[PDB]
Order: structure tokens, then C-alpha cells, then sequence
């Protein structure tokens, strides 16, 4: 006779997933877990944005050429380009990573005279690899001689406190001739010592004149070098020749966020998740793209993807 | 798998119901037909919502740069920064494989739950008045009409009224 | 959830009920009247039990400081060891998240499945005296005194002396 | 007449998550996070040594601050902010790392060098380190030219290691606040001092010149050390500008460093400890503070995540 | 624990059963006996040998050394590099005793259920034709022979050929 | 009469944990911490390169020990405890990094930096490089000046590298052991030396003084190394105490670089490897080695861990 059946339901096309128990099995519906899409672009919509293109992070200190426009930058995000460079007349940062991770969280910087006065000397060295039109130099540098070819150097000491709220930026340089013969031209002769100190930091510099291969035409270098000074503290700067004094301090502005990218700038899209590529813009919990991604982002994962079910068990006929 | 019926002593799915998870499907005298239960569907539903809403969610986390794509930094320091992220990989990818092998186990288990316990309720509607076939099937010991089967589908029915009768059968 | 029982066909729980986790209530000729069994009630606490002894134990790990609040290391390495340590906070959280509602969905149904035990070993005692209620009762087809009540309770009641009586009945 | 079986239930549950539901109330639940500190260094049981003013790498070198700590013995070691490491202004070279090697030494054990000297001044000191009037690094040796502007006749010293053990070997250059102090002190001329073992090779030329003044001077010292292994020599090479280690350093056994800032209680024991005092718990997790170190409960995010210790509550 | 079966209403296991894990034993006029289910017994093996390969596979990563047990590296960067070795030995240990209870608790409740399931089958077979006993027996108000036990054990039974018979004896 | 269903059991079972109960008796399990080490070098299959008493960075300045490793070929180098990167006494500036980049490298390919001299000596040697006689590192040349206290005079040296990987170039800084010794080898006055690329500024003073003697020497060798890009020179301005590169090194592929104590065995194969042998296994995790390093197991605290692999064990 007459009957009651109860039953559930299915379809023709299940997906396949992973239990603890067992590999493919097929249920009504799933999800994915794992984002493999990515933006090509760098989405900043609703952000105060600096792309430095051309401009090294470390340069906005110095202030070569390429980084005019950006020595008092403002930002909640920061973009470093391949092309960028810190410098014009070649040398290198001492720490110089330690330096860029200060500089990409600092919400940008805020330039302030060192107040540094000179008698007995030049002040105007340039350089044709500085150049503005003709023969320049670092902007926020002051390229220290001595009165004309071969003159001596007469021994030196500036000083600088930090009377300001939170802790100072405080750069310079050492300066390493092609010749001994070039050192000579320049701040005169015999060997010269620069040291500096203060109330945290205690170290000591001589230049080391010889043959480099030359890059922008240039045998010599630069070494710069930094110190954070706190406040109320004072920094002294002992020196007899080869010095590239600091014409201002600098101050951190408040808190940002550094990436470094390939791509371009997109206003109209929003995201968290960065890296050199774009944008990761996504809800789930993993991600495939990049396992450098920096900012709020899903975890890096090794799988290209990973079902999660959201139906029942698929059994048709 | 666990409670024994969806793969279990429930033969098959059907496409026919495109209208709920669960269902009822009855044959009486004035034919065949059939019809979605509502509290059952939503109960799984609602559950596995639930767990989406508990893994689609927001790291508030902030990580910056420890490394340079564009100027590497000092080998000694690169290779404990590569070994550190290397191993955090190794960490995120079996927590994330066995997340979600672990909640599919578990989806699928309390689907095939929430059969079973339609089935129990109603085996307990119906005391007496029928036998379990075996199949998921309830064979009713009397007539029954399309009347009588919605007071079954839509819980109000009273049993001690055909109790005589399919009792006598 | 689960095993379909606890906020299932059980309507709700017994605010009476202070003597165990799981009971009791009869009525029949003497009045009403309820009462804990011990074996069920037992048998989820030890389990319970059992989870949170795993739970709270002893790390013997060691770790010393990597690290100085009061004269900050250098930056580089400072940096390096600030993200490891937030990658860790990031595992350890979610560790702690994912185990509390993994055990957490756990706990609830074996407590759920231990209800479910207990109303079947009756069921099946009284074979064919009685008839599933559906909300969890047993409605039994003869007169059961409050000794033979207790006979049930404590798991020594023979069926078959009221059986000739009770399938009678029915 | 029927029966009928049932469960408990309660007016008031608590509420917890699961994987399924946010916010579902059980019968009873229990906390899994520790949140309560205890605002003391629990130290009972412990041998315990709080350097208060005197700096951890003080202890080595002997600053008046630290006459009482030249030699300490301890489990637990405890530094404070109020901590200096120094009189005459200067700093450590790996200075961290020594620090580091310091908190689990169990302590120190010191030993003479057995140097001796002719031709020169042994006992140059300073107003910065005062212990009635002007004194100096009590485990060191201010090293001079035998009056002012004399020359520095160039002298070698060197040491066996005839232990069991590595030993901490320490040693100081001085850079002058002048070139010209340079020389009331040590004569003149540039001057060179280096240091080798079996293990390490390394060398150093002073940097006289204006710092600013700290304890009231331009000068610096520069502190310098190295492990000597067992059997392995090491010998110093110099010419002025040097400040010598009167005595080497040996580790006496194991110990744990802390950083803190509140009271020692030798009436509450635990092990895992903070700046702002001992986490005495046996849960899991912890809220309190990140940093911690000890045998601690892990860090997590979360102020709280409740675990289920009864069923799901369902009342009328 | 969980399905109430496995040191549940069976009391206990037979170590007479060398053929399968769950099996039938019969009481009838020929004799007692007993025989292996296959269908149940390969889903509960089939499950396990599940886990098992989920768990002992394959990593492809490599690691190299960063750290030097000849000539040590130094200090700082040492203490750095055991911290981060300790905190992920601390990682992987939790990680580990944690999966191998997680996954025994689900082993042994998904060998209850696999008896609870067989249980269920048969009590639907016997439609009427017999009472639950309430130890895991079938007592049967028929007489079945060998032959009619095989027919239960082998899932071709009619129960409506005895239905009239056994009903009758019900009363 | 009846039928009754029941399930299997055993007299012996193992016993596992639960997340419920410890100690639950199972009818079966199976272990998941891998405790069985094999004690040789498993190398089956694969270029292997085992540098007993040459120490890896000798591979690249050539003591007489590394002679026959100049130029090796490897999918897997094997680095001994009686390893030595040296004959003359001293040390190589950051040594590790240097270590972790040949490890990794497949072997090296040498080829000539084609220096050429005049104005001095090239064939400078020591007794502590001894061939048949005093010689000296393979790789380098012991630049003197024409014979005891001659003048040394300003020299200038470039190399550029035009091959199609980057190149990886090494020198020596000498320094005696008196100041009278660094005059009869390479004249007077102090003496620079300067180093230079598009990418690396660096310079360079001798230090020379007493140190310990070591294979009967009170001098030591300070090398240095640096990364030369395809396209980029490298020039080295100086004026005496150099050990000039002969040979520039080039990368051949791929490797994996352990460091053990125990036998070479080509008849097993594995891929996780540590000092005391060859961990050989499918499970998920061990507790032989925490600094193991390969493709291997996971290292866990836990001696043991069983998963069940069977049904509770209910026997009467
Ligand atoms: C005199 C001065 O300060 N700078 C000059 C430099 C330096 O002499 C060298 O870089 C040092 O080796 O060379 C030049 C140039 O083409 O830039 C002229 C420039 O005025
Ligand atoms: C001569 C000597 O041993 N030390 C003297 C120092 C140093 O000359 C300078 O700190 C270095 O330039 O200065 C003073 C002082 O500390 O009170 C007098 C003290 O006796
Ligand atoms: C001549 C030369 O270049 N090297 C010589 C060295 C060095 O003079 C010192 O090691 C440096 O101080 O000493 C000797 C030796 O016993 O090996 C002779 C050897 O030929
Ligand atoms: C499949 O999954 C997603 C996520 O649950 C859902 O939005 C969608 O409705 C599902 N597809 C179907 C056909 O139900
Ligand atoms: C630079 O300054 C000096 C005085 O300091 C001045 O005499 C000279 O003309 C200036 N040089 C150049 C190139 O402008
Ligand atoms: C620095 O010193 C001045 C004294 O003029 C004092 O007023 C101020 O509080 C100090 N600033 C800080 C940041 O300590
Ligand atoms: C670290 O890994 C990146 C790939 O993420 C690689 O390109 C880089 O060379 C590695 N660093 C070192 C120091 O070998
Ligand atoms: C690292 O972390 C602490 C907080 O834990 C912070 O105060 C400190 O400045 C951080 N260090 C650096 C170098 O940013
Ligand atoms: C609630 O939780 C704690 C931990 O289990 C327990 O000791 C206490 O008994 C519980 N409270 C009640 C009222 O049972
Ligand atoms: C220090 O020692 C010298 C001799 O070495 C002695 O003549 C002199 O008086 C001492 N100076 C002081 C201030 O005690
Ligand atoms: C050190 O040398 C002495 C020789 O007097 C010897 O007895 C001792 O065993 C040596 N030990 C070590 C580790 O060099
Ligand atoms: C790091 O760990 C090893 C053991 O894994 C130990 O022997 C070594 O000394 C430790 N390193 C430091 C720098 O203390
Ligand atoms: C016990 O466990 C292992 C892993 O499953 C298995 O290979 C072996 O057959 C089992 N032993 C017995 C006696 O069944
Ligand atoms: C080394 O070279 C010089 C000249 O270049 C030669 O006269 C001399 O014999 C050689 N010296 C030795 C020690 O063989
Ligand atoms: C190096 O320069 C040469 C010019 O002779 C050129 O052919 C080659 O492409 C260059 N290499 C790179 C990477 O540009």
C-alpha cells in the first residue's frame, strides 16, 4: 500500500575536497580558501601616497638633485622605486637598512637647521656629478674645504644640541679622495682625524684616499653616516679636513608604512596587502600570490588552493 | 560517514529537490509528489554559515619590510630572515591544510546528522501506526491522504487517530 | 546539535534538577517526583575532566631575553626579532582560538550524545511495556508503583512480568 | 502514568564560541587566558641578586657602584633602570652579547691576571669614579707614562689560561679629549695596541678629540673582551693609551636574567617573570605581557577565550 | 564514548573474532557459531588506512644550516637563531600531540559508529520478526535455521515470511 | 533462539592518548616520532664531495690540505671537525655568510685575474705552507718588496669581471709580528690599502705586534672577500702588507652543505641529514636532532607520540 519517504538532495555536477579520512570526495557545494588573484596595481585610494620614482629613501635626507621635491615629505604611504637612487656624488650609507626601516614607518620628515656658522675656509665645494644646472651638490650638505689649493685645515669643532620633543636625525659624510695627492688639494695634508660624540654614542672616522673605478666620472666617494640624538642631548663634531658637515637635522613627522613596488598607483581601488607586484584584495584567510606581501594580508601558503565544503555529501544516481 | 544515513541506509540524493536540503516524498492514492522541510535546511544552513563567518575574517596584524627586493641586505642576516619566513611557511601551511580537512570532515558528518534526526522525529510522529522499511521509507498502515500527509510534513498530527485502525493491519 | 536531543527532542533542561546532570521525573499513582542518575551524569564529568587536565599543565621550555628595555638593541636586529616575535603572537592566537572552539563544539555534543545514551538503555529495558512519547517520555502501558519506578532508575526491572498485562493494553 | 528523562539547566549560563556558533551559553565555562599579574619579583626559594645601581658589565670592569657585586653567586639575576655600567664615561664593544653571557653565568668568579709593571705609572685615577676622592675601575689599571709628557716604552703582557674552564678576558682603550692630553698622558706620536690569541686577532689606534662632557669629561673609554679558551694564550701588544685588566673573570654555573622594575618577595614562588613583575598561573595563555621570559604560559592576542566545562544551557 | 556501543550495551569484545572486526554470532537449533562482516569491517579499515596516508607524506622543503657546530657563530646572532629554533620546537610539539589526539578521539568514535551502523541494519531487516534484547541481541520469535541466519548475515531476508508466524508468538 | 552482533578485541593492547583520557587501551597503533638514526652519511645517487682536513674556505686560498679541492664539483659537500681553512695563521672577515654561500654553490670554477708585476718580489713563503719546503696558499701571492727594507712602491691592480655570473674575489691583509718585521718585508712608513667597486667602499691599515705564535707564528693573515657583479670592476690600491688574489672563484650550480662526524655510505639514500648520520623515515616527526637540515621530519619535544590504528580494546 500507501508510503512516507524522507531524502535529501543533489546534483550532477558536485566539487571534490579533502576530509581527514579521505581524498576527492565530492560534496553539493564548496568554497575557496586560498586567494590566487592578484591586482596589478598599488591600490591607495583614501591615502596621503609619496612615490619617490627617481628619489632614494636615504637621498631625502641628503637632498641630491633626483630628491629636491621630497626633503620635508608627508605620508601614510610610501613607495620606494627600483630606479631610485640615494645618491649623485657616489658612496654608500653605513646601517643603511637599519635607516631605510626608520624612514619608511616615520610618517615622513621635517627638516630644521643645524645652525652651523664657518670662518677660515670654503663652504661652496661642488661637483658636475651634483649637477643643477652646472656643478652642485647634497642640499642638505655643505661641502667643507680649506681656503684654496693646498691651504691647511684648521682644526675644527662644531657643536648642535637637540632642543626639541622627541629624538633628532642627525647624518654626514667622510670623504675618501682619489689620490693622497687630491687629498692634499683639497684639505691640505697629513692625516686627519673626525670623531663624534654624545651623552649615547661614542665613535671615530680617518678619510683612505686611493683609486676607485669611477661611477658618474668619479674615483673618490662618500661615506655617510647617522646617529639618533635624543633630546637634550648634544652632539660635537671634532674634525680636521675631508668633512661633509650636516647643513640640517631632521625630524620624524609620525607613522606610515614603506613598500617597495613595481606597479603603478591607483586611487580608485583600496587595499592593505602589499608587495612589489600590487595589491592583494581579499577576504580570505590564505594567500598564494607572495610570500613578501607586507601590511594586513592573509597568511602565505604553499598550496594553489584548498576547497573548504559548504554542502552536504554529493550522491546521485 | 557517522550517523549512517546520507551515503547510508538513504540509497541516494535527489536532484529532483531544488527547493530545500531535506525533503519528504509521499505516495498516497491521489499520487506521487514532494515537498522541502524547512527547519531541518535552515539548521544546517545556519550552521554552516557559522563556520564561513568564523574563517572569512580580519587580521588586524600589521608586518613591515625586514628585507630588500632591491639592494639584498648582508648574507648572514638574509639567510635567518629567509630561514625564519621559510619556517613560518611550513607553520601557516598545515594549520591551513589540516583547518580545512578537519572542518569538511566535520561539515560533512553534521549534514548527514541533521537526516537522521528528520528521520528520528518523524519515526516518532507516527508511533504505531507504521513500520520503518529500512530504506528511509515509513510505510503507513492506513490511508492516508494529501490532507493527512501535510499534518506529518507540517507537525500536526495525531497519531491515536488512525491508532485503531493501523493497528488492526 | 549533534545527537539531536539536548535543545532537541528534549523541549528544555530541569533548573530543578541540582543533584546531577541527568535524571529522572515519573508520575504515576503516588505523585510526581524526579531524581539524578549517577552512571551518566559520571561518565561526561570524567570527560570533561580529562580535557581540561590536558588544558592546564607545564611548558618545562625555557627562554631567556633576546632582547633590552632599557637600552634598546641595534635597530636591524631589533627589527628582525620584533617580527619574529609577532609572527609568533600571530601562531599562538590562533592556536588558542581554533582550540577552544574546536573543543568547545566537542564538549557540548558528547554532552549532547550522553543524554542520547541514556534515554535508549531505558527504551530498551521497558521492551514493548511502553511507547516512545516523542519529547523524551515513556509512556508506559500498565500501573508501575514508585518501587518499580526505582527498579528502572537503578536498572533491575524485568520486562516480561508486565508484559502479558501491558501488550494488552496497547 | 509515565517516566520521563531529562538534564540539568541554570537562570544564568555563560557564553562561549564555537566552530559553528558565536556566542552559545553552556552551563558552566572556565577561563583559559590569564590576565592577573602579581606587581612583585616572586623570588622564594631563589638565589637571588638585584644590582639595584650597579650595571650587569659594571660588575666586570668595578665601578664604585658595584664594589659589592665583583664576585656575586646567584639563580636568579635581577637589573634595574637605575642600573650604570660605568664611572669614567665609555661604552662596550658587543655589549649585549656580553650581557646576554652575563644573566645565565650563575655568576662570577674572579682571578687575578698576575701582571706586573716597570717603567711607567699604575695608578692613574679620576673625579668621575670617587670612593673617598678621586679612584678608579677596581678591576683595572689606569696605565700612564711616568710623568707628564714622558714617552711610553713599548711593552708586551701576556696570559695563561690554566683553567678548566673559558675565562673573560677585558681590556680598555682611552681617547683623550685632546691630541695634546693624549700626550700629558701617554707622550706622543700615534699609538697602536693590539691583541691576539689562538682563536682572535684584532687591533685598535686611540681617537682623541671634544665629546661632550658626561661626569664632567671629554674623554672616553672604549671597553673591549674576548673568551679565553683553556690552555689558549693571549697576549697585548702596546704603546700607551691602554688601560689593562688587573683581573680575569671565570662563570660560575647557571643562572636566568630579568629585567624589572618593582620589589623583590621572597614569600610568593614562580617562574615566569616581566618588568612589571611574575605571572603565577597555570593556564595556557597570557594577556599580560609579550615579552616575558621564564617558564611562561604563551602570549596570545586575546583579553579572553572561555573554555566549555558543563552542556548547553536550555532554560524556559 | 560517543555512539553508546563499543564498551557501551555490547559488554565487551571477542577475541574468538580473528576474521574481521565486527562480526554475527548465532544460538539456534543447529548449534552456536559466529562469522566476520566484511562491508562494515572494509569501511571502518578503509577510514583508518585514510588518516594514515594523510600522515606520514612528504615535505619538499629544504632547510639549510644557519648556525655552525664547529666553530660557533657569534653571540647575538647565535642567541637570535636558538630563540627562534626553541620557539618553533615549542610550535611543532603542540602542533603534533595535539593532531595525534584529535585524531584517536575521531578513530575510536568512528569504530563506534561503524558497530552502531551494523547494529542498525539488522534491527531493520527483522522488521516485527524480533525483539532488541538490549545487549546487542536479536532474539528472534521464529525458529531460523543455518541457512535462514546466513540469509540475515548476507542481506537477502524476507521478513514478511515470517512476519505472520512471528507476530503470532509476540502474544 | 537468537542472533548477536559484536566486534573483535585482543588480550595485548597498546595504549594511546585521547583528547578525553590518557592512557586508552586500542586494539592497534602505530608510531609518529621517528628515535632510529642510521650513523653514516647516506649519499646514494649523489656528487659528493667530503673535504676531510680541508676546511671549506681553504677551497677558495688553497692551503696544501686543499690542494685537490681548488676546483670541486658537488651536489652534497661534507665539512669535518679536522678541517683547517688555513697554513699562515688567520682568519677570514664574515667567515659564516662566506660559508653559507659555498655550501650551496655546486662547486667552484677558478680562473685567472691575470695580475701581472714589476718593481718586486711574488714568491714570498713560510714554513708554516709546507709543500716539499716552504711554500704558500695556491690561490695567492705573497707580495714583497725586492729584498730586506726596500722601498715598496704605490702599486694600482684592477680586474674586471666579464663573465655572465657574478664573481667571487679574495685578499690578504698582513700583519707581522713586529713593526721592524713589516719593514723588512715591505719597507717603511705606515702603509694603506684601499678597495673599491660600483658597489663596495672599504680600507685597510696593518697592525703588527706580538701575537701567540701558531704553527710557529706570531703573524697572522686577515682575508677578505667580496661579490663582483658581471660588468663591474674591482681595484686594489696599496702600498705593501697585501696577499694578492692569483685566481677570481665562479659558482658552478646547486648543493646542500652538512657537517658530520660519521662515514660516507653510497648504498642508502636519504634526505635529512645531521652531524651523527642520516635520518631515514616517513613520519611526520622526530627526536634525534633539532639542527638536522634537509628535507626531514619535523623535530618535536615528545619521545613518542602513538596514533591508534584499531578500535577501543574491550576484552572480559
Ligand atoms: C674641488 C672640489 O671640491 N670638487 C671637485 C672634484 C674633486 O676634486 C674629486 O672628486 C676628489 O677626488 O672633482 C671635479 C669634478 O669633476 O666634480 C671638480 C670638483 O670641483
Ligand atoms: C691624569 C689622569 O690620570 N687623569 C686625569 C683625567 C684625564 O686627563 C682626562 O679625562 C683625559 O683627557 O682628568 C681629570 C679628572 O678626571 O678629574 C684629572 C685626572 O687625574
Ligand atoms: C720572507 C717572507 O716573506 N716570509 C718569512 C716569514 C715572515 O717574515 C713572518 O711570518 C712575518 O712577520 O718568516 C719566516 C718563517 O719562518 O716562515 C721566513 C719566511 O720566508
Ligand atoms: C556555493 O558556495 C558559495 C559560498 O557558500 C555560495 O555563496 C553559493 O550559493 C553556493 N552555490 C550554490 C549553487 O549554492
Ligand atoms: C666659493 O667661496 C669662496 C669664498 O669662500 C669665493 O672666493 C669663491 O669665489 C667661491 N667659489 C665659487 C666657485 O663660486
Ligand atoms: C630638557 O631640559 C629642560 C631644561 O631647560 C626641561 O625644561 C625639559 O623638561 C627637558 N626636556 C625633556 C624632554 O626631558
Ligand atoms: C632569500 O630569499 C629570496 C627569495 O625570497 C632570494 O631571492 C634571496 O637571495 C635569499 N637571500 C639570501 C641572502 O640568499
Ligand atoms: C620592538 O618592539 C618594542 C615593543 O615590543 C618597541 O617598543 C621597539 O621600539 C621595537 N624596536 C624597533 C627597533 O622598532
Ligand atoms: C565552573 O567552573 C569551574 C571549573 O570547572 C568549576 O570548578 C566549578 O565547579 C564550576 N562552577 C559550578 C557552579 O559548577
Ligand atoms: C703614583 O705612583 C708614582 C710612582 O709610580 C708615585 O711617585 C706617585 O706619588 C703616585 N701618585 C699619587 C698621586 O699617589
Ligand atoms: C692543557 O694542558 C695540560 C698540560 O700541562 C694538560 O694536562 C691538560 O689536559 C690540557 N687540557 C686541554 C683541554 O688542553
Ligand atoms: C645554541 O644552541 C646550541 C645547542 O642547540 C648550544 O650548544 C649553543 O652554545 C647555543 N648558542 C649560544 C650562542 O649560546
Ligand atoms: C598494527 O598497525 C600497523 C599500522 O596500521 C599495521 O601495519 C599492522 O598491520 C597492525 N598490526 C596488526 C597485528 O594488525
Ligand atoms: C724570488 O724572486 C727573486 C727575483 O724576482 C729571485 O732573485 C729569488 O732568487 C727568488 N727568491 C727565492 C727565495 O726563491
Ligand atoms: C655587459 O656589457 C656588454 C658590452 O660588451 C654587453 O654585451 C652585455 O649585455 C652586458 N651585460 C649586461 C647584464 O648588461
Amino acid at each position: 500500500g500507501d508510503k512516507i519517504c524522507l531524502g535529501h538532495h543533489a546534483v550532477s555536477n558536485g566539487t571534490k575536497v579533502n576530509t581527514l579520512t579521505e581524498r576527492g570526495v565530492e560534496v553539493v557545494n564548496a568554497t575557496e580558501t586560498v586567494e590566487r588573484t592578484n591586482v596589478p596595481r598599488i591600490c591607495s585610494k583614501g591615502k596621503r601616497t609619496v612615490d619617490l620614482g627617481q628619489c632614494g629613501l636615504l637621498g631625502t635626507i641628503t637632498g641630491p638633485p633626483q630628491c629636491d621635491q621630497f626633503l620635508e615629505f608627508s605620508a601614510d604611504l610610501i613607495i620606494e622605486r627600483r630606479e631610485g637612487s640615494d645618491v649623485c656624488y657616489p658612496g654608500k650609507f653605513v646601517n643603511e637598512e637599519a635607516l631605510r626601516q626608520i624612514l619608511r614607518e616615520s610618517g615622513g620628515i621635517d627638516k630644521e637647521t643645524m645652525g652651523f656658522t664657518y670662518s677660515g675656509i670654503r663652504t661652496n665645494g661642488t661637483t658636475s656629478a651634483c649637477r643643477r644646472s652646472g656643478s652642485s651638490f647634497y642640499a642638505e650638505m655643505k661641502w667643507l674645504l680649506s681656503n684654496t689649493d693646498n691651504a691647511a685645515f684648521p682644526q675644527m669643532t662644531k657643536s648642535y644640541k637637540n632642543t626639541r620633543k622627541d629624538p633628532a636625525l642627525i647624518i654626514w659624510g667622510i670623504h675618501h679622495s682619489g689620490s693622497t695627492t687630491e687629498q692634499t688639494k683639497l684639505y691640505g695634508s697629513g692625516n686627519k682625524l673626525i670623531t663624534v660624540g654624545s651623552s649615547n654614542y661614542q665613535q671615530s672616522f680617518v678619510p683612505s684616499p686611493g683609486a676607485r673605478p669611477q661611477v658618474n666620472g668619479q674615483s673618490g666617494r662618500i661615506d655617510f653616516h647617522w646617529l639618533i640624538l635624543n633630546p637634550n642631548d648634544t652632539v660635537t663634531f671634532s674634525f680636521n679636513g675631508a668633512f661633509i658637515a650636516p647643513d640640517r637635522a631632521s625630524f620624524l613627522r609620525g607613522k606610515s608604512m614603506g613598500i617597495q613596488s613595481e606597479v603603478q598607483v591607483d586611487a580608485n581601488c583600496e587595499g592593505d596587502c602589499y608587495h612589489s607586484g600590487g595589491t592583494i584584495i581579499s577576504n580570505l584567510p590564505f594567500q598564494n600570490i607572495n610570500s613578501r606581501a607586507v601590511g594586513k594580508c592573509p597568511r602565505y601558503v604553499k598550496q594553489e588552493s584548498l576547497l573548504l565544503a559548504t554542502g552536504m555529501k554529493n550522491v546521485p544516481e | 560517514g557517522l550517523f549512517g544515513a546520507i551515503a547510508g541506509f538513504i540509497e541516494n540524493g535527489w536532484e529532483g529537490l531544488i527547493d530545500g536540503w531535506y525533503g519528504f516524498r509521499h505516495q498516497n492514492a491521489q499520487g506521487e509528489g514532494t515537498a522541502a522541510d524547512y527547519k531541518s535546511t535552515q539548521s544546517a544552513i545556519d550552521q554552516i554559515t557559522g563556520k564561513l563567518n568564523r574563517l572569512i575574517e580580519k587580521t588586524n596584524q600589521q608586518f613591515e619590510l625586514i628585507d630588500n627586493e632591491f639592494t639584498e641586505v648582508e648574507r648572514q642576516i638574509g639567510n635567518v630572515i629567509n630561514w625564519t619566513r621559510d619556517s613560518m611557511t611550513e607553520v601557516w601551511s598545515y594549520n591551513a591544510e589540516l583547518l580545512v580537512a578537519m572542518e569538511n570532515q566535520h561539515t560533512i558528518d553534521l549534514a548527514d546528522s541533521e537526516m537522521n534526526k528528520l528521520y528520528e522525529r518523524v519515526k516518532r510522529q507516527l508511533r504505531e501506526n507504521a513500520e520503518e522499511d529500512g530504506t528511509g521509507c515509513f510505510e503507513i498502515f492506513h490511508k492516508c491522504d494529501d490532507d493527512c500527509m501535510a499534518s506529518i510534513r507540517n507537525n500536526t498530527y495525531d497519531h491515536s487517530k488512525y491508532r485503531e485502525e493501523a493497528i488492526q493491519n
